[PDB]
Parts: C-alpha cells; sequence; structure tokens
RNA sequence: GCGCAAGACGGACCAGAGCGAAAGCAUUUGCCAAGAAUGUUUUCAUUAAUCAAGAACGAAAGUCGGAGGUUCGAAGACGAUCAGAUACCGUCGUAGUUCCGACCAUAAACGAUGCCGACCGGCGAUGCGGCGGCGUUAUUCCCAUGACCCGCCGGGCAGCUUCCGGGAAACCAAAGUCUUUGGGUUCCGGGGGGAGUAUGGUUGCAAAGCUGAAACUUAAAGGAAUUUGGCGAAGGGCACCACC
RNA sequence: CCCCCCCUCCCGGGAGAGCCAUAGUGGUCUGCGGAACCGGU
RNA sequence: GCAAGACUGCUAGCCGAGUAGUGUUGGGUCGCGAAAGGCCUUGUGGUACUGCCUGAUAGGGUGCUUGCGAGUGCCCCGGGAGGUCUCGUA
C-alpha cells in the first residue's frame, strides 16, 4: 500500500479526486474519524487526507482479492443515489449485489430462498445502511464501510474515509476500487492502464436521462 | 413506579418557585409546572372584517390584536382538551406540534 | 480525600486494563507502587513501564500486555503469619495454579511463594491473577 | 483510542490542555519588558500584574490590573524574554 | 410643571446571531438606567413645556437614546411610554392664549 | 474541595520543573535582602511582599535565588509579627463581621458565617498551639476583638 | 416484476458513456487550504490548478431555532 | 370620568436560567457585610475527610402583647343541588393572612437516591471567568474596550445517544468500576399488624416534638413488567336487531 | 384634444467616496559591511 | 551607503491644507471639511447605476406590486411613441 513503489498514486487519480470532490466533508465532526481529518477549514467544513484514502483503498482491494471465490464478496446499497455502481461492479468483477430494501432474512434464516452467506461485505454507508451490519454482527462476516466524517463507525473492519453525498464521487470511489482490485488480481497489466471511462458508474438525476435521450440519436 | 426521566416540571435546581393561579379554576400550580399559552387574537377574526373595514372612517385602518395569556391547571388543561396523553415510545418528544395557521 | 494511592493505582490499571487501553496513568507514586510495578513485570504481566520525575509528584505510565484479569488490595493493612497463608490463598486467590499474594516482609516487597520456601511473613499489600 | 501513546505526544496536545494536566507540568505565564516611548529605563513586569505599576522616575503609568493578564499602555514596545 | 417621565427599552437581536437568549448583566442594565436618567433629565430641566413637546412630538429623546446607548449593548425599541404630570403652577392666561398662539 | 464551600475549585500556582536561576537576570542577594528589609519596614506583610517582588524586580521566587524563605528572614532579622498573617487577617475579619452584626440585628446568614469563620480561627489555633509557636494560655475571645485586632 | 421490452429504456441504459468524460476540466477551483494539502504528497504545483480566494463571509451553522 | 385614603403584591419581561447549607429569594436607588468560580513562577507548610456530646438556621399552620388590618378565607350563619349533604356551588362571616417582638421544631423539608476522593466514551448547547483567531458595529486609520461569530480551558444545573457496565425490571454515565466480593467514614432495617401505641424520661405556658414497648393474631402483606379485560379516558371505523 | 396631470418605453447632457490606471504623492517589509572583545566617566 | 522589489491615504494643476466648522467612547498622528487670495506644463483613458431619510455606489432602518408571495420597474434637464408588465388564486 505505502511499503513498494509502484502503489503509490499516480497523477491523475489526484485529478479524479479534486474534479469528483472527494475532500469536503459535512458540518459535525465524529471521534472515530479524528485520524483521517487533518484540518478544518471554513464554512465548518472538514478536509480528509486524500493519501490515507488511497491508502485505505488500497488495503480494503487486498482484502478484497485476498479470497480465491469472486462470487463470494456481496456488495450492498440502500440509497437510489449509488444503483448502477455495484451492479456494473458485480458484473465486472463478480461479486454479488443487493440494491434497495435489503431483506433481514439473509443471512440468519436458513430456510428463504434469498438465503446467501458471504465473506466480505462491503456498504456503501453505515448511517444510511444500517441492516445488513446487524445481521453480519451475527455471523463471521467483516464489513468494508465507505464511511463520512458524520458517520458512526461501528461493526467497521476496513473504513473508507468519503464524500457520500455525491453521486459522482461515490462511483468514482467504486471504479477506483474495481480498477485496483482488476489489476492486483492479474487481469489489466499495471504497466498500462485501462482507463477509458470512469461515466460507467457514474449516477445522474431523471432530468438528463430524459436530456441525454433527447440530444442522442 | 417513576414516570419520566424530570420531576415533571422546570425545577432541577431551585426547591420552590412562586405559585401562580388558573384561569377556569383557581388552583395554586406552581409556574414551571403549569401549562401557559401566548395566544393572538384579533377584534375580528372571521366573523364581519369587512362590515368593520367598510364602516371605517380613516383609510387604511387596520384591527388590532389582543395580546393576552392564560395559565391552565393540569386538570383544567385535560379537560378543555388542550393537552393530549401519548404512548411511552413517543413520550420523549418536546418538539411542539407544526404551526401552519 | 485520597488517603490510599495504591489501591486508586491498582483500581484505575483494572479498569484500564478491562476496557482494553494499552497505556495506563498513575498520578501518584511511591515506593510501593514501584517494587509492585517491578514484581508484576518480573512475574510476566505488563511489559515495560516508564516512570515520570519531577519535584512535586512523579506519575507513571504502564505497558499492558493483557495478561491480568483483575488486581485488587487489601484494605486495611492486615498481618498474617505462616500457618495463616494458606486460609487466605484458599478463599481468595482462583487457583492454586495461578494467583499470587504479595506481601511486605523483613526483606521488602515479596509474593507468598518465595516468602513460603524462605520461611517469613508480614503484613500483606494487595493481591492479582 | 486503544493504543494511545501518552510519551510524546504533538506539542500542540500539550498547549491545547490545561496547565495541570500536562504530563509535563509547567507553566503558562511568562515574565516581560517594556518601556515608555519618551524615556531610557525599562523596566521588567510579570504577564499578570494584580497591582497597578508604573516605570522608574516616576513619569507615566505602565500597566493595568485585569482578570486576566496585565493590558499595556497604548503605544510600548516589548518582546518575550526567555531562556 | 413637574412631571413624571417613564422610558422603555428592549434589546436588539442581530442578524448574524445565532444564539435564541440574547441577555444581558445586572450591571450593564444598571449603567444603561443611569445614562438614560441622565438623558431624560437633561432634555426636561433646562426648557419649558412647550419646547419639550415640540420634541416630544418627533422621536428625538429616543433618538439621542438609541444614538448613545448602542456602544455598550445594541437595543433598538424605546419609546417614551408615559408622561405623567404632578403639580402645576398659579393659574393665568397669558400661557393659555401663547400655546395657542 | 473547600471546607465551607460546597463546590470543588482548581486554582493556584503552578512553579515550573526547572530549578534554576534565570540566566537573564542579574541579581544578587545582598541587594534583594535589603529590599526585602525596606518593603517589611514600609509595613506590608509577606503575602504581598512576594507580589511586589515579582511584579517590579522580575524575580520568579526567591526560593530559586536564597536557600530560605521570606519568614524565615523575617524571623532572622526579627520584624516577623508575633501573630500569623493568615490568622490576623482571619482576627480582623471575624471583628468587622461581630461588628456588623451588633447593629444589623436580624441576618442569619451572617451569623452563620461568623460560626464558620470562628470555626477557621479555632482550628487555626489549635494548630498554631500544637506547633509551638503560641503559648498555651492564648484564646481568643470576643473582649480580645480590641486586644489582638 | 421485472418488464420484457419497454421499447429499449431498460437496464440497456448502463452500457452507454459521453464523450466528454466530465472530469478533465480545464481550471480546477481548488482553495489554498488544499493546495497546502496538496503542496507535500506527490505535486507541488498545477498548471491546470487555479488557486482562488478563501470564500470566508460571515459565519456557518445556521439554526432551526 | 376626575380627586382623596388605607392595606396587600411586585404580572407580562421569567427560561428545564441565576444565587444560597437548606427552608427560600424578582420596583428603582443609597449604605454595610459575606461568598463560589476564574487567573497567579505570592505566602503558612500537613493546617486533612467524616462526625457520638453540644450548637446555629429553619415554608405554612399553631399560642402569648400591641398599632393597624384591602382582598381572600378554617369554625359558623343563610339559600339551591340531593331519596337523604351538617359536602361540591353562591352570599356574608370570627380567629387568622401583613409588621414588630416571645416560642414547638414538624412536611411528599423527595432528586422517595448521605459526604470526600480516583477512574472509565461521545455529541451539540446554556451560565461565569480567562484565552487564541476571519469579518461587522461607538463619523470612515491604530489600540484595548461592549456587542457578533469560530475553537480551547475549570467548576455547576443539564439534554440526546451508547449490548462500556450495572439492575428483578422500571431505569442509571452513575443506582458503574462486586463471588474476579476490602478506598476512608456518619446515620440507619430484618414477614405483615399491634404501634410510632401504653408506661417512664425529656423540652414546652400552649398544642405536641424526641426517646420508645409488651400480650395476641396473621401466611401472606409488598416491588417490577406481560397478556383480552374494565374505564361518567382520549382518538379512529361500522350496523336500520342504532339514528336522521 | 380622453385631459389639470401623472406613469412607462426608446435616445442624450451633469456629481459620486467601485475595478484596471495617470501628475504632486507620506510610510512598512524584503539582503549586505560598521575591523574582532571587557569595563569606567 | 548600496540593490531594486510587494503593499499603502489625500488632491484633479499647486500653495492655501487636512484649514475654520465638524464627534461623543477614550485618547491619539484624531475622520468628514472649504476657502479668500496668490502662482504655473492650463488641468484623466477603458469601465456599472442613483425610493427622500440619519454616514457615500458601504454598513444599519425600511415600500409600491392582481388582494395574496415573487422576476422587472423607481437621481436634475430635454425630444418621439403608448395609457391594464407577469407567474397559480384560500
Ligand atoms: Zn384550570
Amino acid at each position: 500500500s505505502g511499503a513498494l513503489d509502484v502503489l503509490q498514486m499516480k497523477e491523475e487519480d489526484v485529478l479524479k479526486f479534486l474534479a469528483a470532490g472527494t475532500h469536503l466533508g459535512g458540518t459535525n465532526l465524529d471521534f472515530q474519524m479524528e485520524q483521517y481529518i487533518y484540518k478544518r477549514k471554513s464554512d465548518g467544513i472538514y478536509i480528509i487526507n486524500l493519501k490515507r484514502t488511497w491508502e485505505k483503498l488500497l488495503l480494503a482491494a487486498r482484502a478484497i482479492v485476498a479470497i480465491e471465490n469472486p462470487a463470494d464478496v456481496s456488495v450492498i446499497s440502500s440509497r437510489n443515489t449509488g444503483q448502477r455502481a455495484v451492479l456494473k461492479f458485480a458484473a465486472a468483477t463478480g461479486a454479488t449485489p443487493i440494491a434497495g430494501r435489503f431483506t433481514p432474512g439473509t443471512f440468519t434464516n436458513q430456510i428463504q430462498t434469498a438465503f446467501r452467506e458471504p465473506r466480505l461485505l462491503v456498504v456503501t454507508d453505515p448511517r444510511a445502511d444500517h441492516q445488513p451490519l446487524t445481521e453480519a454482527s451475527y455471523v463471521n462476516l467483516p464489513t468494508i464501510a465507505l464511511c463520512n466524517t458524520d458517520s458512526p463507525l461501528r461493526y467497521v473492519d476496513i473504513a473508507i474515509p468519503c464524500n457520500n453525498k455525491g453521486a459522482h464521487s461515490v462511483g468514482l470511489m467504486w471504479w477506483m476500487l474495481a480498477r485496483e482490485v482488476l489489476r492486483m488480481r492479474g487481469t489489466i497489466s499495471r504497466e498500462h492502464p485501462w482507463e477509458v471511462m470512469p461515466d460507467l458508474y457514474f449516477y445522474r438525476d431523471p432530468e438528463e436521462i430524459e436530456k441525454e435521450e433527447q440530444a442522442a440519436a | 413506579t417513576k414516570k419520566r426521566r424530570n420531576n415533571g416540571r422546570a425545577k432541577k435546581g431551585r426547591g420552590h418557585v412562586q405559585p401562580i393561579r388558573c384561569t377556569n379554576c383557581a388552583r395554586c400550580v406552581p409556574k414551571d409546572k403549569a401549562i401557559k399559552k401566548f395566544v393572538i387574537r384579533n377584534i375580528v377574526e372571521a366573523a364581519a372584517v369587512r362590515d368593520i373595514s367598510e364602516a371605517s372612517v380613516f383609510d387604511a385602518y387596520v384591527l388590532p390584536k389582543l395580546y393576552v395569556k392564560l395559565h391552565y391547571c393540569v386538570s383544567c388543561a385535560i379537560h378543555s382538551k388542550v393537552v393530549r396523553n401519548r404512548s411511552r415510545e413517543a413520550r420523549k418528544d418536546r418538539t411542539p406540534p407544526p404551526r401552519f395557521r | 480525600v485520597r488517603m490510599n494511592v495504591l489501591a486508586d493505582a491498582l483500581k484505575s490499571i483494572n479498569n484500564a486494563e478491562k476496557r482494553g487501553k494499552r497505556q495506563v496513568l498513575i498520578r501518584p507514586c511511591s515506593k510501593v507502587i514501584v517494587r509492585f510495578l517491578t514484581v508484576m513485570m518480573k512475574h510476566g504481566y505488563i511489559g515495560e513501564f516508564e516512570i515520570i520525575d519531577d519535584h512535586r509528584a512523579g506519575k507513571i505510565v504502564v505497558n499492558l500486555t493483557g495478561r491480568l484479569n483483575k488486581c485488587g488490595v487489601i484494605s486495611p493493612r492486615f498481618d498474617v503469619q505462616l500457618k495463616d497463608l494458606e486460609k487466605w490463598q484458599n478463599n481468595l486467590l482462583p487457583s492454586r495454579q495461578f494467583g499470587f499474594i504479595v506481601l511486605t516482609t523483613s526483606a521488602g516487597i515479596m509474593d507468598h511463594e518465595e516468602a513460603r520456601r524462605k520461611h517469613t511473613g508480614g503484613k500483606i499489600l494487595g493481591f492479582f491473577f | 483510542p486503544l493504543a494511545k501513546d501518552l510519551l510524546h505526544p504533538s506539542p500542540e496536545e500539550e498547549k491545547r490542555k490545561h496547565k495541570k494536566k500536562r504530563l509535563v507540568q509547567s507553566p503558562n505565564s511568562y515574565f516581560m519588558d517594556v518601556k515608555c516611548p519618551g524615556c531610557y529605563k525599562i523596566t521588567t513586569v510579570f504577564s499578570h500584574a494584580q497591582t497597578v505599576v508604573l516605570c522608574v522616575g516616576c513619569s507615566t503609568v505602565l500597566c493595568q490590573p485585569t482578570g486576566g493578564k496585565a493590558r499595556l499602555t497604548e503605544g510600548c514596545s516589548f518582546r518575550r524574554k526567555q531562556h | 410643571y413637574l412631571l413624571r417621565l417613564f422610558c422603555v427599552g428592549f434589546t436588539k437581536k442581530r442578524n448574524n446571531q445565532i444564539r435564541k437568549t440574547s441577555y444581558a448583566q445586572h450591571q450593564q442594565v444598571r449603567q444603561i438606567r443611569k445614562k438614560m436618567m441622565e438623558i431624560m433629565t437633561r432634555e426636561v430641566q433646562t426648557n419649558d413645556l412647550k419646547e419639550v413637546v415640540n420634541k416630544l412630538i418627533p422621536d428625538s429623546i429616543g433618538k439621542d437614546i438609541e444614538k448613545a446607548c448602542q456602544s455598550i449593548y445594541p437595543l433598538h425599541d424605546v419609546f417614551v411610554r408615559k408622561v405623567k404630570m404632578l403639580k402645576k403652577p398659579k393659574f393665568e392666561l397669558g400661557k393659555l392664549m401663547e400655546l395657542h398662539g | 474541595g473547600r471546607m465551607h464551600a460546597p463546590g470543588k475549585g482548581l486554582s493556584q500556582s503552578a512553579l515550573p520543573y526547572r530549578r534554576s536561576v534565570p540566566t537573564w537576570l542579574k541579581l544578587t542577594s545582598d541587594d534583594v535582602k535589603e529590599q526585602i528589609y525596606k518593603l517589611a519596614k514600609k509595613g506590608l506583610t509577606p503575602s504581598q511582599i512576594g507580589v511586589i517582588l515579582r511584579d517590579s524586580h522580575g524575580v520568579a521566587q526567591v526560593r530559586f535565588v536564597t536557600g530560605n524563605k521570606i519568614l524565615r528572614i523575617l524571623k532572622s532579622k526579627g520584624l516577623a509579627p508575633d501573630l500569623p498573617e493568615d490568622l490576623y487577617h482571619l482576627i480582623k475579619k471575624a471583628v468587622a463581621v461581630r461588628k456588623h452584626l451588633e447593629r444589623n440585628r436580624k441576618d442569619k446568614d451572617a451569623k452563620f458565617r461568623l460560626i464558620l469563620i470562628e470555626s477557621r480561627i479555632h482550628r487555626l489555633a489549635r494548630y498554631y498551639k500544637t506547633k509551638r509557636v503560641l503559648p498555651p494560655n492564648w484564646k481568643y475571645e470576643s473582649s480580645t476583638a480590641s486586644a489582638l485586632v | 416484476i421485472s418488464i420484457k421490452l419497454q421499447e429499449e429504456e431498460r437496464e440497456r441504459r448502463d452500457n452507454y458513456v459521453p464523450e466528454v468524460s466530465a472530469l478533465d476540466q480545464e481550471i480546477i477551483e481548488v482553495d489554498p487550504d488544499t493546495k497546502e494539502m496538496l503542496k507535500l504528497l506527490d505535486f507541488g504545483s498545477l498548471s491546470n490548478l487555479q488557486v482562488t480566494q478563501p470564500t470566508v463571509g460571515m459565519n456557518f451553522k445556521t439554526p432551526r431555532g
């Protein structure tokens, strides 16, 4: 993550971070996110350190690629902002998605049709989506979280400092996580990046789908 | 069985406050325990406001209001349906009902 | 006020071990505290413990390894005999394979097993297991 | 924090804490010296005076007693001394 | 002519303020009251009844009050709430004619 | 906590660890000793003497420039009074409170504070008797209000 | 329930991409706090980055009562 | 509507705000005295914590002596309510209610939770004092001053949340750090009635306050919470065996 | 004549203590050496 | 003494001049502030508007609007045209 030479951040990833707005936080400050906030700027906004973000992204990607079963990692999304990101991420890597109304009878109830126990769980946000945390507490299941400076941290193994209020930031973070896990698995070689499109994971509001449908052929 | 987080009033560091009097009753309930109301009422609410305005000599004359307040004992307030009881799971809701009109 | 600094120190390190902190703070210091922490580190329940020195009141920083369960203090200052410490260790210690009884003898602050093999005894400080 | 190291933190950590909660025990007030703009003799004064003090030569009063640090007379040059 | 002038004052909430309390200490109120009494007794003891009334038809005493008292704590609403007369001099006619012209 | 107040406080001096003479200060012991002599014959209590020295002359403390404190110097000369300063101030405060309560009859809390400061005077009197600085026949009463003012 | 056909506005929408990536903006709006953040990580200065004035007005934290 | 006179009280401003040991305390002004917290590189140096003897203060009501007693109002007087009210209701109404003295020391005087000291998490607020830092306001430039905002420090009433932990549970950041049982110390209780009773002592002019039994009966008396009750409890819906 | 008027749109002339600037324009800061040290008047 | 740089208030050609007058928070180098008279190259290019009002093109009060809320509109003088701006009406 930071012990080697090639694993450090590239030059355009900083540009993508500053374009997507992955540096500004909320208004308050939690007592577990104190080691990721460096200094409080004006307008009541706290700044996360981007080196810490890239480092924990590398650690989480290593933890994801550590298992040898690609269909045993599960991703969870609840709100309507990040929906296509986890779906196309599971299409690319091989994960299993649950987007929209995570049913509580999955990891505990062993007679239901929707009964699948995973090895790693990746949540979009603990505060907005806390039901898989409580059910992951009842079985041997670690969690991966994309947490903000105002999101409480509980039952979290690896925490990713994030700005999870904009869809572009979450989509670009998912894009870099997918890029890192496919480079670490051995599909895309490290010497050449596959950066063809980061807008595969970008979500837009229902105005822009009609606008782009009328603009395109 | 203890009922509430507090003792049911606004006494927390004093011991004794001045007593007040109810309006429809005459109970000597303390001030920090009773129920207050800052009601605003016009002289004419919606009955004959146009009849009052068209009978006014002065052009562009606005009717005044009546800024008076009343004090209620607890039995008097619950008999007049001012306060209402609720359940235990929502009993820790100090927030007032919303105002629209 | 404070009149038993050793009981407060042992209660503080017990509470901080039960929560799971690694480095703790003790506001007083004395001879009895530093010899008790050396016999702690010699029998192997803590790690490298530090001490700050000033001209007013020293403080002690203690490293933890989690190898302790509970560490209490006999108050008030009782006295025992050689035909008496077995009665204490039967009704106080959780077992005889572990758990130590410390006591102040003529040779200094020391635990009960080498007091048994050296055949001397005296006032009792505290206990830990 | 779990393994919070209380041996040597950043000096901002001892700055924000109290004067007695600091692990190395030292106060916050200091000594200072300040002169009169129309004089030669310069004298030293503590940061919290608690009595009114005038400069030597009985020319013009220098400090004023406040609840906190003593406020200085307007138009006076000073610098903090340390050792 | 002996009068008894009353005054009232309410403090001003700033537009930048977030705290909803906005009270003042007792010595602040004491010094404000001392300044208010001195300013109010200065403008009456120097002139007759007609001149201080002609100064009282607009808000000149009040304009002096929010001119001079905003340096200690900003206040916005001061009216002369009541002026009470106690004693009058010997009754005559030239004063009565000269107040009418 | 305090020994009559309900609350607990934390407000006192705090000397630093550095036990050394300040290098920037150039002062001997004889000049500051005769300054103690002059400010003691001017008629002031040793707490105010320490205050005025650390206010004007820039001294950290006398113990860091000598080997002894103020009252030991004053008893070495002999200009230290036979009554301690804190006990003198407490007796003066009790005399003032009793003088006020002579003319103000119905004042319960002032009488209670009089009882509290008499308890303080009694505790300091027993301490000063058992540490052999005052003779055992000494005893404080109301009629001694003009005796030890 | 899922629908077999509703005239192309289905899950095939999560396949296309705009030709402009909406990330290669020529001017980057960066506060000087973020400039001193990024001056010590991998870069020291960028030509495509414009240092803006710190927009410090009156305050923040609007009240709700 | 205008004057005179007496007594009582200080609304709205007044808040989960302040002060005091508690009972308690709100018109301005003038005088005396005391005190928490804050700050301190000032002074004495173990002066410390809790307390049987003994002591101070102590809401209302109660008794003894006065000027004077608006209004309200025990006991009482007169009518309606009621099968029956000497109760609820209305009109009068003595002692009292306010002040100066002289007394008993009783309340749900309850936070129904003793005092001191150490420790174990967070969040955002208010009050005091101190401190650092953008920008506005007291004729447009500086300074500290009052106020506005952003953070820090100490004490106090606190609020929200927390599988820290505790508890029979209500609930508690103490009611925690407890069978893994020991920090110091004062008062205080062993099923429920008899009974805070009789006697004796004690204080008191006066009511009573403190101390405080025995015989006999009794297998339950009690605390928490759940399930449909049952409410001259609240809020919804239905029925011509209900109505229009 | 819809008018005593009055109002709106289109087009010009005058003061200002807004920005990039000009002539008389007053101070602060940014480096270099006072041959080199120890005291008295 | 050298080397030049970043910032800085007033005046409209200059002296008069920061000058009378002007301010209550307190002083300071203290804001705003003409002149009369005299003397000289004989006196600034691009760039927005202006509800009376106390202190400016700022701060701080504070409107008219379809009756209800809002986008536009609102300094002195002159010329032409018109005489019911709009978005939904608890
Ligand atoms: Zn009532």
